[PDB]
């Protein structure tokens, strides 16, 4: 996979004979890959990576959400209330 | 016989050691080979007591830490030796806070702030720490002055500072080497 | 300062460029090298026989 | 393991104990070496006194501890 | 203030209208933004030149 | 048909061997002997595991064996004896050589040269045990006889950097055995290895054999984060002496990694945060490096959360590690929002996953670093605000007491405020102009040396491998 | 080609279920028409794949909800048998037809249009793989580059059909290779369009906002949405992107908006944000606000995905151009210009401040809002540094990868 922006340590290393071997030694020094644990862990399939958005699926540009609240709801409860008070008044 | 009843309450008495030393990097260091050993095995449930006083001042709730001291002397053994000790340590650390907080503070809310109850020992321990209640207002800036000249006294000085003429003469040589 | 801080860096990118560039041709000679050695093996018997 | 007990002996001031603390110190001591480059300062004090006939020892953990600082 | 026809900020604060009349951009440091953009560019590119070597 | 598998594989060997060879009889080089050891490793290891098991056992019989073959042979006899390919011929040889290790000259025994061949039988036999990945005994087995041999003469340049490449594997697999099961005898019998580490250092660090040297301080600290003993290794880092300009890339990335977990559990995030980014750059973007990456950036997530500095959304989503970074993730929405309460479902859902990578020491930090970033947010929403507002935004518990929690903050200068207390109130101090000020040339004047360090690194590779192929017959 | 974008855009009504109610059963009446004229049941089984067991679902073919406002979508298997009989019969028939073609010789010509006759039926019928293969000959044996034009353009069209961004994303890159080889005009406005449309469904509005303008002025019909479509997408990306003066002269010396005025409810909602916006009034500047959510976003495919982004992002505008005009302001009178209540306003300016991008606090105890947006000399600096930070780091990394290597 990736890491960082795709393209920039992507270009920046490729595998050589000489470096090989040890790449496959500091993999095993963490013991695993370390994404064959995590489904195991979760005892299925996750959850939480369908979230948000960009969560889902990396194919959109971000769009900066995380609370994924709409806000049309809250505002014409806001535009309603003000005018009442006011006519009232 | 590596893991007892006995090093659960020694491990415990401890890390309150090290607390009352006020140094958080030997506690976190010290904390992580807990880890490994007894935290999770037997549990914390006496080695609760230095672990919650700890967490209540990395978050700065002088509050909680005061309240929990205050039970921890019905715990009548050898954990009320470090109490006094902690007590005092919690005034040490709130008044290098106030400095930057507050440039004018009354004679009560000195009091109230530090945790007493008597007029005279606030300013006892104003003596020892170095500030001047003059006409019952604190003067933390008078403080901060002597604080900060000590530091440029002793010598290491030019570079130290930088002058506008030295930057430029570093870069030149640089470029020409 | 801060041109002066602009163009030491504008000298740095023209720099690792020219890092690049030698490196390249080592790359280049590399091929050049490996194709001597077979070649010198023929040359020295050559030069001895007369 | 750690060197933090043979700390503990020299800083008590029991002789018996300094004396096996400087023999027992120079057994282990190109694995612990670190942390009693730390305290080696007290090993030297106690080689500096005129009480001790294992001053020889308390000069020999430094000369292979010095060594592996890289002085 | 939206056309800057004489630039300066309303105050409702008091009551004030501040007629700031004052310079605006510096243009040797506003150049040296496109200088920077174009060097920022270009270590992309030398970055391309890099794939050879890899 | 058996035997002609392992003929073909072994000649392959013997060429790789005997240009070594040569070169260290003329002069002991460092890096042209290391260049051709680095290939061959490789390909060795994957014609041993795909192909064969005495494969390994032919080439043991057929040089001088001081102990070795017995040793192949009771590995062999337990996941399946072999007692073919003892045939005589292929033990009469001792392979083609010039005349440095020829059938008639090794034989006639005017020379005996048996020191790297024991070098070369001691990585074929420590990468089959490690190609087996049994551990029990075997690993055991494979300690006691190799070290000892080593040790009673004085190695060459040469033979001091392979045996660093044997050392590796030594750690590995005893790691692994201990990590399985709980015997209260291995804890005695780790002590011995602590002290083997440390002596193989210093026999090292007389001959100046500067990769051995590396190689050997990444095993030591990692032995400590699996011990807990963080507290000796704050004495062991600030005595190295690291080399930086003659090892592989593959141990300065695991160094660079090592640090960033011993600084962070010290509360120093600043450091921490630099060493990080640097291990990464190190390390490729590959699945060869994917358990390293993993690892390495959850523990840059979490530093920059320490520091309340926060990772970005951007990095999580262009990453293609969503499901593993997933604790993370939800970190670091729940330190921003200043949520207490999200914050507390937060490690409490996730506390297993994050124990195992053992951030979760460093993670118990943020209950308190998630309140004061969340003042933080209602200093700059609202410059001058009341004691009371605050309380009932976090759900604070009174006026008092938040005035406590900005108190200890802003002398970490996080909130960047000050309390009035004669008035009630909590108020920012920032306005900038800050251009004006001497500040930003204090600035300008770092980056610049940043850049002038560049250079130098710039000049001293480029011209250097130039030099070389002009003394190189090749126009 | 011409009646799929209609279907299309219709069908998407369908799949949401918060546009009003009455709305999507004018627009459900009008899909089954043309699933019978048009055969577009293989499209109205497609919309019960992207749910999955989600709202706009109450199918007869498959799994139904009770929980959906939608029940006109409720297929029967009728249409069912419909459609296989359709299906069949047309197929063979015009195929028979078109070997005949292929069959009578010569190759650049008149197999090539054979090729393309076999593209539209499966366009058509909404299946993008049967269509794309047909017309891989077409442009595979030589053709005119106009043909070549229309064509691949043809398929990226499949790709807005299904909503399936990415399809028309590959497609469209092959237009602007081929466009400036054919080097044609008449096509080169449709191409703006499109690329502008797919700018349009991403999350770059830039792109689109500099490509729609150009669309207004001169316009081809051809697989193109209906005009005042055009016009509502144009003034949605000149707010979203420009700022006040741009803004304001792009919208006066554009006479094509102009002479249209209103003539369906999203222009509308549109047209009204954009006089308000640059002409400071701020008291109907918010209704117009809550107009173009319901009328503007809901309906269109492209923006449906920009719903929330949309409001999120305006309201930051409106508050920077106040700013700007403002040294200080009182909550109370930044209140009523809105004609949103005290409380209303607070809640949103701190949703916006700790992000950063209004640049201005609050003294609540005072009662003003104060702005210490910078825009002089150290303005300038901010963003110079940052970028310098940055071409040290990407020199940083390569630097060390060429050493080592």
């Amino acid at each position: 996979m990736s890491t960082d922006v795709a393209a920039a340590q992507a270009q920046s290393k490729i595998d050589l004979t000489k470096k090989k071997n040890e790449e496959i030694n500091k993999k095993s020094l963490e013991e695993d890959d370390e994404f064959e644990d995590f489904p195991i862990d979760t005892w299925a399939n996750g959850e939480t990576i369908k979230s948000n958005a960009v969560t889902q699926t990396n194919i959109w540009e971000e769009n900066w959400d995380d609370v994924e609240v709409d806000d049309d709801f809250t505002n014409e409860l806001k535009a309603e209330l003000d005018r009442y008070k006011r006519e009232n008044q | 016989l590596s893991e007892s009843d006995k090093k659960s309450k020694l491990i415990s008495l401890y890390l309150l050691n090290l607390l009352s030393q006020n140094n958080t990097t030997k506690f976190h260091s010290e904390l992580q080979y807990l880890d490994k050993h007894i935290k999770n095995l037997e549990d914390d449930s006496l080695l609760s007591y230095p672990i919650k006083l700890d967490r209540w001042l990395m978050e700065g709730s002088y509050q909680k830490a005061w309240d929990l001291l205050q039970s921890g002397s019905q715990n009548i053994s050898e954990f009320d030796s470090f109490t006094d000790i902690l007590k005092s340590a919690i005034r040490d650390e709130i008044a290098k806070n106030t400095e930057l907080s507050y440039d004018f503070l009354p004679l009560s809310n000195i009091k109230a702030l530090l945790f007493f109850n008597n007029e005279k020992e606030t300013e006892k321990f104003a003596l020892e720490r170095n500030w001047p209640i003059v006409n019952s207002k604190v003067y933390f800036n008078n403080q901060s002055k002597e604080k900060a000249d000590y530091e440029d006294e002793m010598m290491h000085e030019e570079d130290q500072k930088t002058n506008i003429i030295e930057k430029a003469m570093d870069y030149a040589i640089s470029i020409e080497n | 300062i801060n041109i002066s801080n602009n163009l030491q860096k504008a000298l740095t990118v023209k720099t690792n460029d020219e890092l690049m560039v030698i490196y390249i041709s080592n790359l280049v000679r590399s091929i050049i090298a490996f194709d001597d050695l077979i070649e010198n093996k023929i040359q020295n018997k050559k030069i001895q026989e007369q | 393991t750690t060197a933090a007990p043979l700390l503990a002996l020299l800083r008590e001031n029991q002789d018996s104990v300094k004396t096996y603390a400087l023999e027992s110190i120079n057994n282990v001591v190109d694995q612990l070496w670190s942390e009693i480059s730390n305290e080696l300062p007290d090993i030297e004090a106690l080689y500096d006194d005129d009480t001790f006939s294992d001053r020889e020892m308390a000069a020999l953990i430094a000369s292979k501890v010095y060594y592996n600082l890289g002085e | 203030i939206l056309d800057k026809i004489f630039y300066g900020v309303l105050d409702q604060g008091n009551g004030w209208l501040y007629v700031y009349e004052t310079p605006n951009q510096d243009a040797t440091y506003d150049s040296a933004l496109e200088l920077v953009g174009q060097l920022n560019k270009v270590v992309d590119q030398l970055f391309e030149k890099a794939s050879v070597l890899y | 048909l058996h035997h002609s598998e392992k003929k073909y594989a072994e000649e392959d060997q013997v060429q790789e061997l005997l240009k070594v060879l040569n070169e260290i009889s003329k002069t002991t080089l460092t890096l042209d002997p290391r260049y051709i050891w680095r290939s061959l490793k490789d390909l060795s290891s994957l014609r041993n595991q795909e192909l064969l098991n005495a494969e390994t056992l032919c080439f043991t019989v057929n040089v001088l064996y001081p102990d070795s073959s017995s040793f192949k042979k009771n590995l062999l006899k337990f996941i399946t004896s072999n007692h073919k390919s003892s045939v005589p011929g292929s033990a009469e040889l001792r392979n083609s050589y010039p005349a440095s290790f020829y059938s008639v000259n090794t034989e006639k025994k005017t020379i005996e040269v048996t020191a790297e061949i024991n070098c070369f039988m001691h990585l074929l036999v420590q990468l089959f045990l490690w190609d087996s990945k049994e551990l029990e005994q075997l690993v055991e087995f494979n300690r006691k006889v190799v070290i000892p041999n080593l040790l009673c003469y004085y190695n060459l340049r040469s033979l001091n950097l392979i045996n660093a490449k044997l050392w590796f594997y030594i750690y590995l697999s005893h790691e692994t055995l201990a990590r399985s099961s709980e015997e209260i005898n291995s804890d005695n019998q780790n002590i011995i290895l602590r002290s083997t580490m440390m002596k193989f250092l210093k026999i090292a660090s007389l001959k100046h054999d500067n990769e051995t040297k590396a190689m050997l301080i990444n095993l030591i600290l990692r032995d400590f984060l699996n011990n807990g003993e963080v507290d000796s290794a704050s004495d062991f880092i600030s005595k190295l002496e690291y080399p930086h300009t003659d090892v592989s890339s593959s141990l300065e990335a695991r160094y660079f990694f090592y640090l960033s977990k011993i600084n962070a559990i010290q509360l120093d995030y600043s450091t921490a945060n630099e060493y990080i980014i640097a291990a990464i750059r190190k390390a490729p973007h590959n699945s060869k490096s994917l358990g390293f990456l993993q690892q390495s950036n959850k523990l840059h997530c979490c530093i920059q959360l320490l520091m309340g500095d926060i990772p970005e959304l951007s990095f999580f989503h262009q990453s293609n590690m969503q499901k593993s970074l997933l604790p993370y993730y939800h970190l670091t929405k729940a330190v921003k929002l200043g949520d207490l309460k999200k914050f507390t479902s937060t490690i409490t859902k996730y506390k297993q996953l994050l124990l195992k990578d053992d951030t979760y020491q460093l993670c118990v930090r943020l209950r308190s670093n998630v309140i004061k970033t969340g003042i933080r947010i209602i200093s700059l929403t609202y410059k001058k605000i009341s004691l009371r507002d605050i309380c009932l935004k976090l759900n604070l518990d009174s006026e008092q007491t938040v005035e406590y929690m900005v108190s200890r903050a802003i002398r970490d200068g996080v909130i960047e405020a000050k309390i009035n207390h004669e008035d009630g109130f909590i108020e920012t101090t920032e306005l900038l102009n800050i251009y004006d000020s001497e500040d930003p040339q204090q600035v300008f004047d770092e980056r610049i040396k940043f850049a002038n360090q560049l250079h130098d690194e710039y000049l001293v590779s480029m011209r250097y491998p130039e030099d070389k192929k002009t003394q190189q017959n090749e126009k | 080609r011409v009646p799929n974008y209609e279907v299309s855009e219709k069908a998407f009504l369908l799949t949401q279920s918060k546009v009003s109610i009455e709305q999507r059963k004018e627009a459900a009446e009008f899909v089954l028409a043309k699933i019978k004229e048009e055969e577009m049941a293989p499209y109205y089984k497609y919309l019960c794949e992207e749910y999955l067991v989600n709202n706009g679902q109450s199918d007869l073919e498959h799994d139904e909800k009770s929980d959906s406002l939608n029940e006109w979508i409720k297929f029967d298997q009728e249409l069912y048998n419909e459609l296989c009989k359709k299906n069949e019969s047309k197929i063979k028939e015009l195929n028979e037809k078109i070997q005949k073609l292929e069959e009578d010789d010569e190759g650049e010509l008149e197999q090539a249009q054979a090729w393309i006759n076999l593209g539209e039926y499966y366009a058509q019928i909404g299946d993008k793989d049967n269509a794309e293969k047909t017309l891989g000959k077409s442009l595979s044996k030589a053709i005119s580059t106009g043909a070549k034009i229309d064509v691949m353009l043809t398929i990226a069209r499949l790709g807005f059909f299904y909503n399936d961004q990415l399809y028309v994303k590959e497609k469209l890159e092959a237009v602007n290779s081929m466009i400036e080889k054919g080097g044609d005009w008449e096509r080169r406005n449709r191409y703006k369009t499109y690329y502008g449309i797919h700018c349009l469904a991403v999350r770059n509005f830039k792109e689109a906002a500099k490509l729609l303008v150009d669309s207004l002025a001169t316009f081809t019909s051809i697989e193109l949405t209906s005009y005042e479509s055009i016009a509502t997408y144009a003034s949605v990306t000149g707010l979203f992107t420009l700022e006040r003066t741009d803004l304001k002269s792009k919208v006066i010396d554009s006479p094509e908006l102009l002479s249209l005025i209103s003539t369906t409810a999203a222009l509308q909602s549109i047209s009204s944000l954009t006089i308000s916006l640059y002409a400071s009034d701020y008291a109907s500047y918010f209704p117009y606000l809550l107009e173009t959510y319901a009328n503007v976003l809901i309906p269109c495919k492209y923006l449906n995905r920009h719903a929330d982004f949309f409001v999120r992002e305006m309201r930051r505008k409106v508050y920077a151009q106040l700013l700007e005009s403002y040294k200080t302001l009182s909550l109370k009178s930044m209140a009523s210009a809105f004609g949103v209540s005290v409380a209303f306003l607070d809640n949103d300016l701190g949703k916006f401040i700790p992000n950063k991008q209004l640049n201005c606090v609050i003294d609540r105890v005072n009662g003003i809002v104060e702005t210490n947006r910078p825009d002089n000399k150290n303005a300038q600096y901010h963003l110079l540094v940052k970028q310098g930070d940055g071409l040290l780091t990407k020199l940083q990394k390569y630097g060390a990868a060429v050493r080592l290597t």
